């Protein structure tokens, strides 16, 4: 499946909207994305050099700068972690080199038991099998599962990521909680957290354990700079996005199970 | 026997910084309702079953007066001053334990309950000379415990000292609890039991907003539902919001005091007894 | 299934032996056990008071004292954690009061993925589903599982225990490792460790986390006392075995899923 | 630049306590083989690729002389002095790092690598006055790191000081590794990475005795199989035991030194770089 979570979001917003649809056409939104989408498309696999990663990032900022302004103007309400907060959870979604498969942007978290009755336990015991909706997941591969003729379709993941605009302390704690569950289900798996800008409210340094990397796309010291309506403007730096080959490298490594 | 005054301090903070709120406070008598509650709470000085119920009645009176103003007339209030009501209430209830417990407890209010220490050396020379370490702690809405002073000196002899709080009881206070907030707690609980295995951990909710199927009760000591109501009832036909249940506050008061009243870690008591905690 | 892990062990030792079988008959072993087994049988459910728990323990020591001497004489070799090291992992194996069910003395630990090929992954992906052989397990209930038409028969446990003669430090560390895995699979579950005597080699105090209780059946300070051929003799104290109602209480609690 | 002499000390211990062993040591020239090895190891003073291979050759010579005596002529030797051979070998290999690293490392030998601290208060007064705490540490066969001195003072002001070791590299040495021993390690690894996330952790085995299906490599940095042989080969037709591989010891030496040569924890280097470790 060719999953553009964001373009599918466009498909859905235009279809349900009408007022939002007139806005897309007048604001050049689908076009603006298509211009962006096509410029990346120029960047192929042979072009996954350092130079190409930067060219793609430049185009990304062009688009995200134009995306933000449409939501951040007078047009209008339901435009938060819906549209804007799903542009960066796609990118190099498809590799070329190894490209085993995956299994989508969600992963099967774990299972618990919850039966009503003794007779019901013999008949078919109730379970509760979890799966959170993470921003982006790349998997090793593949399954389904059945438990007493109850079948559920399995994703086993290599990498998982959230993408946020900014990270504070108390959110980071809950993000740590999510990762503990993840590692329990899937031992090898890497968990990344990716954000643009950092807002460490206490200066006190942060939780190393179970978060396998955090990345700052803007390298921007504080969010407040950007928030404070002022001269201060961040920059989406290509070098920051270039060093997220850690994911690709790890995925590839697990394919080749030898001595 | 002191009080921190969590809620009252935040009312004082808000009336200088937010002139919308400052105006609304005085206009609708938030200040008066609070002072009534503060002084009425300080009046009940014995700790038998009946006395505690009287304390609970004072809390219910205050919320009835003040929360409708917050909900309808202010923006920055729901997670800014509303949750500190329960926090300050427990400050009152436990303000008279020093006499009972028989030593001076320094921590009876919100503070950061120690979880772990870990070493993160900047380089090799650093590790050897005096390594930097990190203390993780969780903000809790209400902690009863003691303070200590942790210290590391390396080969280079110059000390690193961090002020830490090792809890006896840690309590979380919510208006209504939903599962992503419970799961926050479920993960705290694991870490807190590891830090202080004879730390008691409660979750204090007025309303329950939980996801149908069996919740894990695993590792959280007790979960309190003080108004005996589901959150979905709040918009339903013939709804009347129940009072905070004085029997459950009493249960909590007793279980805390029982926890404080016991022997916690004892190698020789393990032998003869058999069981650790 | 009526599992006497130890009497089944007798069934097996007598059948394979011959020399061991002549020894059983002459040493009065099956008889000695039957005398013991019958005295406990006198202790029924109405008799599961404080007085009855002690009477049962007295009979237990009579038997275990006679069991030990047969292995610890000149008769002869394969008699270690085989025979005597399976007398205490039975006891009140069947309750009466709640008595839901169980699911035997083993529990399904967890699962990992181990496929050879991409085609094989589509066909049926290889997994490795663990199950250790613990001393005694009591379960809540019940399942089987299927993964890509691979079926495996599930035990979900309430309690688990090992029984050992003596506990040292480095063994306690590995016992801690086992418990982490256990708790991951089954959140609520209690893990007990039961031993007669304690040999804490360093005086340094021991790992609280994830071991839900350790019990000393002899209350005996040091194993060395017993090991040192001397006046020093331990006592299996009934009061120690009486306070293992923690298990029964917890099991019962989970049956009644209400408000 | 010191040595602890793990194996040699245990040879010295044994020759006074066990007169069977004492007799066998002198009779079959264990002492001589050791002294040859000790002094031959101290002779190689540069640390280029070739030099390390020479060091490895000395180790192989010693094991060839001494291990057949241990296997056939002694009872209390297999897990009493045999495993300390590799432990002392690494003492030698790393005895010359102070000069390279540019500061005095106090720990280059077996010691107890810090894992965690947790508070276990005997009672309430205890918690408040000065709480008892516990430090868990794992015995490791070979640790490179620094020492520090951890300290807790309570309300009553009187301090509690424990000598702890915060590792840079921790190494496990086995003759042959099987899965229950690996799982021991797999659990250590989790805990050690949590204590010191930029601690490097290796497992050093001569033979592999692993359970067919894919082993988890998760969280252990590297696992060394120095003789490139399965344990089942040891009893098979035409078996010859391979030498300990100098290229892998070289790999280890380089990876250690690289680990020591880097910057570990740096908040500002996270920014500019992006990545923490």
């Amino acid at each position: 499946f060719f999953i553009y979570e964001q373009l599918s979001h466009k498909k859905n917003l235009e279809q349900k909207g009408k007022n939002a649809f007139d806005e897309e056409t007048e604001e050049l939104v689908r076009q603006a994305k298509s211009g962006y989408h096509a410029f990346i498309e120029g960047i192929n696999y042979d072009e996954v050099t350092k130079l190409d990663l930067n060219s793609s990032v430049a185009a990304l900022e062009d688009y995200i700068s134009i995306a933000k302004e449409i939501e951040k103007k007078h047009k209008m309400f339901n435009w938060r972690s819906d549209y804007a907060g799903s542009i960066i959870p796609e990118f190099l979604y498809r590799i070329v080199h190894v490209a085993t498969v995956k299994a989508g942007l969600k992963p099967i978290f774990s299972t618990r038991n919850t039966i009503i009755e003794i007779s019901g336990a013999a008949h078919r015991e109730g379970l509760q099998i979890r799966r959170k909706n993470e921003d982006f997941a790349l998997g090793f591969h593949e399954v389904d599962v059945k438990i007493a003729s109850e079948s559920h379709r399995v994703i086993s993941l290599a990498v998982a990521c959230e993408v946020k605009t900014n990270i504070d302390k108390n959110k980071l704690n809950g993000l740590d909680f999510s990762a503990e569950r993840m590692k329990r289900t899937y031992p090898g798996s890497a968990y990344f957290l990716i954000t643009e800008t950092l807002d460490f409210s206490p200066d006190e340094n942060h939780s190393s354990g179970l978060i396998d990397e955090i990345y700052v796309l803007r390298k921007q010291v504080r969010t407040k700079n950007r928030v404070q309506k002022a001269p201060l403007c961040p920059s989406v730096f290509a070098e920051l996005l270039e060093d997220i080959l850690e994911i690709s490298y790890r995925a590839s490594n697990v394919k080749g199970h030898v001595y | 026997n002191p009080l921190v005054y969590t809620h009252g301090g935040k009312l004082e903070r808000k009336s200088k910084k937010d002139k919308t709120a400052s105006k609304v406070f005085e206009e609708f008598g938030v200040m008066e309702a609070y002072n009534c509650w503060k002084e009425a709470s300080l009046c009940i000085q014995q700790r038998d079953k009946d006395s505690v119920l009287k304390l609970v009645a004072a809390l219910n009176t205050y919320k009835d007066a003040v929360e409708p103003i917050f909900d309808s007339r202010l923006n920055s209030a729901q997670e800014v001053l509303q949750p500190s009501i329960l926090e300050e209430f427990f400050e009152y209830l436990f303000s008279r334990i020093d006499s009972i417990v028989g030593v001076n407890i320094p921590i009876r209010h919100p503070a950061k309950g120690y979880l772990s220490l870990s070493f993160n050396p900047h380089n090799i020379e650093t590790l050897i000379q005096s390594p930097e370490y990190t203390v993780r702690a969780k903000d809790h809405d209400f902690i009863i415990g003691g303070s200590a002073k942790l210290t590391i000196q390396g080969h280079g002899g110059e000390g690193e000292t961090t002020n830490i709080v090792v809890p006896a009881v840690a309590i979380e206070c919510k208006r209504y609890l939903e599962r992503n907030m419970l799961d926050e707690c479920a993960g705290t609980a694991e870490r807190l039991k590891r830090a202080t295995p004879y730390c008691l951990y409660f979750v204090v909710a007025e309303y329950l907003k939980l996801d149908d199927g069996a919740p894990e009760l695993t590792e959280i000591d007790e979960i309190y539902i003080l108004r005996h109501q589901r959150n979905s009832e709040r918009n339903k036909p013939g709804f009347k919001p129940n009072p905070i249940d004085g029997e459950l506050i009493w249960d909590l008061y007793q279980e805390v005091m029982n926890h404080l009243g016991k022997i916690w870690w004892d190698p020789n008591s393990a032998l003869q007894r058999g069981k650790v905690f």
